């Protein structure tokens, strides 16, 4: 139920909240919504045992 | 009002002054324009009255969006004036844009 963001395009401000999930573009190729082989979502679950 | 905010997916919501009696509602959360029900009752800022210039100077710190209100009586004149700083608030987000609210 944890989760966290690994890739954005930018650093933070200090004091701020990002809720919006959209699919990083690591490459040339636009994503548009597809999780391709470029495209990777940015939260990923804490796997606490 | 005003209607900061970046983009159109996430957050982009601020101020709602209207000027009879109350209703300043400052509301930080999801809409669309043309999952949050903030609030922020107070007294309208914009009360005056032989022309006024009411000048906001508005800034935001790393979240403490503050916003400094002068009305002067009197393009622009000329001569010096002092700006009051009104309130604080810490409205936590990224903006990048702007835009009027006429009514
Ligand atoms: C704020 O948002 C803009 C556009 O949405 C972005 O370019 C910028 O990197 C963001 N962060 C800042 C200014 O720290
Ligand atoms: C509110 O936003 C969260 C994002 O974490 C989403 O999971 C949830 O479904 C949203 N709720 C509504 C009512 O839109």
């Amino acid at each position: 139920n944890y989760l966290y963001r690994l890739f954005r395009k930018s650093k933070l401000k200090p004091f701020e909240r990002d809720i919006s999930t959209e699919i990083y573009q690591a490459g040339n190729r636009p994503c548009n919504g597809v999780a391709g082989p470029n495209c990777y979502s940015p939260l990923q679950s804490y796997g606490f045992r | 009002g005003w209607i900061f905010g970046t983009t159109l997916d996430s957050k982009t919501q601020s101020l709602l002054i209207v000027n009879n009696a109350t209703n300043v509602v400052i509301k930080v959360c999801e809409f669309q324009f043309c999952n949050c029900t903030f609030e922020y009752v107070s007294q309208p800022f914009l009360m005056d009255l032989f022309k006024n210039l009411r000048e906001f100077v508005f800034k935001n710190i790393d979240g403490y969006f503050k916003i400094y209100s002068k009305h002067t009586p009197i393009d622009l004149p000329q001569g010096f004036s002092a700006l009051e700083p009104l309130v604080d608030l810490p409205i936590g987000i990224n903006i990048t844009r702007f835009q009027t609210l006429l009514a």
